[PDB]
């Protein structure tokens, strides 16, 4: 239902 | 102007013919200042059927999202004055949904195309 | 009639001896006496007969025991821990008799815990042997397991995002937290192209239990601490000061038995406008600190 | 209907609050009831004055509480407060706690004033919603107001340099936070946020009023008005532009200003005649006539 | 074929270890490390596969047991000391590995004993679970239990006999002797009215095995020791010297975890001219002596 | 066979 | 034929017993064949001639063996070997084991002489028959009566006391065990005994031949002749006491005697009336005679 | 007399009668010293059935030991030379047989009433 989106490394 | 907006709308139904292939047309009038569309103000014409068409499209290209259904097709008086009514402010309001949502107004090239 | 006998365990050290809690299903908290690696365990066992009767038995014996029991199933109870003393040969009771136990030094090398798909729990079992079915008393304990402040602690740093739209650096004070320390950190924000509603940081327990392709995680969110109201731009600093006392948690419990581990996991949470969810996940070690 | 179903809700839990006070070992109840009252400033469909008028339905009961806590300390302690206060769930609640807390920590003890101070200043650089980050920066100055590290100090570790950068910081925050209420909120309520501008500017210039009762003619001219002339030319805005010179020129005492006109005179070469520089300088000199006036 | 896999147990301590001997059925002498009581047992097991195939198993363990066997009936085993190392989960076995193992302080209660009805022995215990028949080698040791001089050591004297017929007063200096300690004792003759052929020294060994009226006793006579050749008459004092060590005996044990009792007595005999037997039995208490 | 006389005490 | 049966026997036995001291590391089989030899001499059912014949051939060859352990101590040692013969099973060839090995010790070990020799004396008092324990005491004589705890003692273990108190209690024990062979056996056979009596007289008479060769005359007076006095009074039987005093006489000086002539008397007053005393006093005024003839 | 001896004998068989009742008995003549005997030389006489009455009285005193049979009953000729002979020499080694068992010689009460 809400998105979830993992941050990745730079 | 600092933020981000949309506005659209489908109004101004007219139908067209001579005879064989009579049908009728909306025009989407869209204005915005989003960094995937190319022109302020986008003005077009379209029936139901590239709304149909539009939306198979819009499923595939999204390969991921819900996408609402479309007010339906009308096998009674399809050129009555509030079938056509009917049918654009159903039209009006899926459009609004649709390029409202903030993924498919950054990523839907075909939302772009279709509104310009 | 009622029971032709009932079975008590006093402890030797029972009115000095330190007492805690325990969370249970449904909110319940037993308390149960505290023990440590090391101790000896030692008392009476007594046994008040009820009835002018007599009870003619096939031995009486007191157990120590510490065991790992998993989803609730009999047959999957596994003891790391038993010791015996016998305490009666087979012979009768017709009337009221203690019975000194001391278990010498008992080693008990993991913490009590109680989860969802694991319990690990010590217990006193004393048996009175019968001819088609024994009585039998539990008893349980709690033992904790302590650790001095760790050799390496460094802190946690990250730079991470999403490409061209949001870009962050993280900083939290240590890799390894005891149970009533506090996180110590802050949000730097490098990147910001996106429209964000608000920042919160959790703690998430995962408990995993089983063994190779058989693995279950159950994951509970402790807590959601919000960290950040409102649109931040770039070079904004966010402190983050989240106290761990305030949620009452356990240790980390890495592979416990080969049978389970317990671990905590800090994921930091922005919200955008829409209510789109970005977040990164960072495990911590939580430890039981030992008081001086 | 909001704003006194609010109200409302915070007279309840300002009774329980203080039902709770009564009792020591009812603070963190008592705590969680100021936060639940607090609560009610999650709504932001009140008005201006609605979201106004609940904050001082809020801020009289932080007064309860802030003298709460300012009389716990004298009578036992409660060790780590200032830390296990910052585990409150909800986010105004909690800074409005972690400035009730803090000035109950500068009255009974002064020795970590300049620290806490320091602290506190630092943790203030969350809220930056203008509204709530305004009156929460509000409540800091009234909470604040009186401890401050200067020569004009109260007896904490600290000089005429602490006073002047808390006061400095303190007003380019709020002064950045006032100027982004013209910019917060929806793009058509743009009267709506220069009158909640001109409502909050006396949260800004509260500050002013403080640096005069703080550091001396020296001091104002190094470090008071370079500041302030720096945020002047550099904002080109209008309504803090008229806004700020004028508490400047008000507050500050026209020997300092006497020891500053060249720096004045400075700003007022740069003059951006689209921002309505007309206005502030007729203004200006029309009060500098009445200074030659009183003759 | 062969076996696949071969599981050896290598001690940590192997070279410096000191190692004893047991006499089993039939006169044979094993030999097995020596332990004691509280000592750490700790050591590599050494995984030797010999087929170029694939071993599965469901987990391998290695045990620390202690264990009463009591006539040979395998139904009829009580482990009183079991402790357990978890070596390897379930998984694949391709190629050579050992495996660590420390059992921390382990207590061992009991004397290592080897009887007629009875066994108690302790054990590592090597398994490597498999489908339908795990792998396992047990690897024997041996436990001493050492007791230091007893605080009461009183001497055995007695006046015996058949009224108006013999008399006599033994004494034997020591109720509790070592077991390579000296029977230093003398008959003395107060009255004689029999004709005696000789008179003899025999130390018995009666091992007691079960509970309750469930008890069997087994008797070994150990030593017939000569004391006297030829009658004596009233007055006469005839000498002792009897050395334990000649006759490699075990120490006393009593009640052993409730099951059985190991225990020495000396019986004096004397033999008349038609072979008419006169004797007297004492129970003396054998124990291993430390050496400092 | 043999005879085994216990000798008791006085 | 009991006593040829026998006698094979111990041929057998020696041969077996030479051919393993030929081997070393046979030692042990030749003790145990050694033990099986003595066996032979537990027999009870031998005429005396027949009994004292199997003696003297089992003392030669027990002469062998202990002349093989005699210099084996001299020239490595056999550890505990004075314990390691306590371990037969048979108690006549385990006696004449622990004599042999004990007088090896004292050939080898100086130190150990007193403790020793009293414990090989005292544990043969063991030996409840008084023919074989008689012929033991031999094999003991052989073995040890020139090694007693004497003068040859310098300081050590042992002093001519010690040697006298040793034979001392060797003639009561013997001297016991010579009344006793009077009530071996039957009644009826009283003239046979007292024939296999007088055939062991030298028996109790080497004791008196060991003693002449020690202590002087008030060594004589104190620790030997008031001893023998009190014991040939008391023995009051008529063999030993003829036997006896005569022996006494020749081997220990006159010298000696002369000083305690009255002593002799004495002791000839403190005799039964019922033992031959004619021939005793008969045979002492013909050794006076002879202490009057020899011119 | 140091010594405690025991000697016994049975001998010196005689048939006696006029007719009706005809017996023959023998003489026990016993020498002794032994301490539960009251004099030192007895001579008796016994017939078969008086060592088979004694033999019961003797086995119930005992209430323990194992005593030999008697050498029979006789329905063939009792009364012939050789028969009594045989009978003699059977009572004969029985009696020395019973009388020099030391505990009967000491214990039995039964023993020196047979023999007195
Ligand atoms: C019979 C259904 O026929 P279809 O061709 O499957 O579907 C028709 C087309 O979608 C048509 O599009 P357009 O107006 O663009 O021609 C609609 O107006 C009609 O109402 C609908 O029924
Ligand atoms: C038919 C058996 O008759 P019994 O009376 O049972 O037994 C008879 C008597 O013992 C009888 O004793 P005695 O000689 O003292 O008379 C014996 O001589 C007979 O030989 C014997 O047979």
């Amino acid at each position: 239902q809400p998105e979830l989106y993992l941050l990745n490394t730079m | 102007p600092p933020e981000n907006f949309l506005e659209i709308e489908v109004r101004n139904p007219q139908t067209h013919g001579v005879g064989r292939h009579m049908y009728t047309d909306y025009e989407i009038v869209c204005r915005t200042n989003i960094p995937a569309f190319k022109l302020r103000q986008s003005s077009v014409r379209r029936r139901y059927s590239d709304f149909e068409y539009f939306r198979d499209i819009l499923e595939r290209e999204s390969a991921r999202v819900t996408i609402p259904p479309l007010p339906g097709k009308v096998f009674t008086n399809r050129f009555s004055d509030e079938v056509i009514e009917n049918r654009r402010a159903g039209l009006e309001k899926f459009l609004k949904i649709v390029v409202g949502h903030p993924l498919l107004q950054t990523g839907s090239k075909v939302l772009a195309a279709f509104v310009q | 009639f009622s029971t032709p006998v009932d079975i008590d365990i006093v402890l030797a050290d029972a009115d000095k001896r330190a007492m805690v809690d325990v969370k249970l299903d449904k909110n319940r908290r037993e308390k149960v006496p505290l023990y440590m690696d090391g101790e000896s365990v030692k008392g009476c066992v007594t046994v008040r007969p009820k009835d002018g009767k007599r009870l003619e038995h096939t031995g009486i014996k007191v157990q120590f025991i510490g065991t790992i029991e998993m989803f609730f199933d009999r047959g999957n109870h596994y003891e790391f821990l038993s010791l015996v003393q016998e305490l009666a040969a087979p012979g009768e009771l017709q009337h009221p008799q203690t019975f000194d136990f001391n278990f010498k030094n008992v080693e008990k090398q993991y913490e009590s815990y109680n989860g969802i798909n694991v319990k690990l729990r010590y217990f006193v079992r004393v048996t009175v042997s019968r001819r088609m079915a024994d009585v039998i008393r539990e008893k349980d304990i709690w033992v904790y397991s302590y650790r001095i402040p760790p050799e390496l602690n460094s802190s946690i740093k990250m730079d991470v995002g999403i490409e061209d739209c949001l870009h962050i650096e993280f900083e939290y004070s240590k890799s390894k937290y005891h149970l009533k320390d506090v996180i110590v950190g802050r949000i730097y924000f490098l990147l910001v192209r996106l429209k964000i509603k608000h920042m919160e940081l959790s703690i998430i327990r995962r408990e995993t239990t089983g063994v190779a392709p058989n693995q279950y995680n159950e994951s509970e969110t402790l807590v959601r601490f919000e960290i950040m109201d409102g649109s931040p731009s770039r070079g904004e600093t966010i402190p983050i000061r989240l106290f761990l006392g305030g949620f009452d948690l356990t240790p980390t419990f890495r592979d416990v038995n080969k049978k389970f581990s317990t671990r905590y996991y800090l994921s930091l949470v922005l919200i955008d406008e829409d209510a789109r969810r970005y977040f990164k996940q960072s495990e911590i070690i939580l430890y039981r600190q030992p008081p001086e | 209907r909001l704003l006194e179903d609010a109200l409302i809700a915070v007279r309840q839990q300002t009774a329980m609050m203080r039902k709770f006070l009564d009792t020591p070992g009812k603070l963190m109840d008592a705590l969680k009831c100021c936060s639940t009252l607090v609560s009610e400033l999650r709504t932001s469909s009140l008005s201006p004055k609605q979201y106004y008028e609940l904050y001082m339905a809020v801020f009289d009961a932080l007064r309860y509480l802030s003298a709460h806590l300012r009389e716990n300390h004298p009578v036992n302690h409660l060790a780590d407060l200032y830390e296990l206060v910052q585990y409150a769930g909800n986010i105004i609640p909690r800074l409005y706690l972690m400035i009730t807390v803090g000035t109950a920590y500068m009255s009974i003890d002064g020795a970590p004033v300049k620290e806490l101070m320091k602290d506190m200043m630092d943790m203030s650089r969350g809220v930056q919603h203008p509204v709530r980050g305004l009156f929460l920066r509000y409540y800091l100055s009234g909470q604040a107001r009186d401890y401050l590290p200067t020569g004009d100090s109260d007896g904490p570790e600290g000089n005429l340099q602490d006073s002047i950068n808390f006061i400095l910081t303190n007003f380019v925050e709020m002064n950045k936070l006032w100027v982004r209420l013209q910019h917060q909120g929806h793009s058509r309520e743009r009267d709506l946020r220069t009158q909640e501008r001109r409502e909050l500017q006396l949260l800004v210039g509260s500050n002013i009023v403080r640096l005069s009762q703080l550091v001396d003619l020296p001091t104002y001219r190094d470090s008071i008005l370079g500041p302030l002339l720096e945020q002047i030319v550099q904002c080109r805005d209008i309504l803090a532009q008229e806004y700020l010179l004028e508490v400047i020129t008000q507050v500050f005492p026209d020997e300092y200003h006497l020891h500053t006109l060249d720096q004045f005179l400075g700003a007022v070469s740069r003059l951006n005649p689209h921002v309505n520089v007309k206005a502030i300088v007729i203004g200006m000199m029309n009060r500098l006539s009445d200074y030659a006036e009183r003759e």
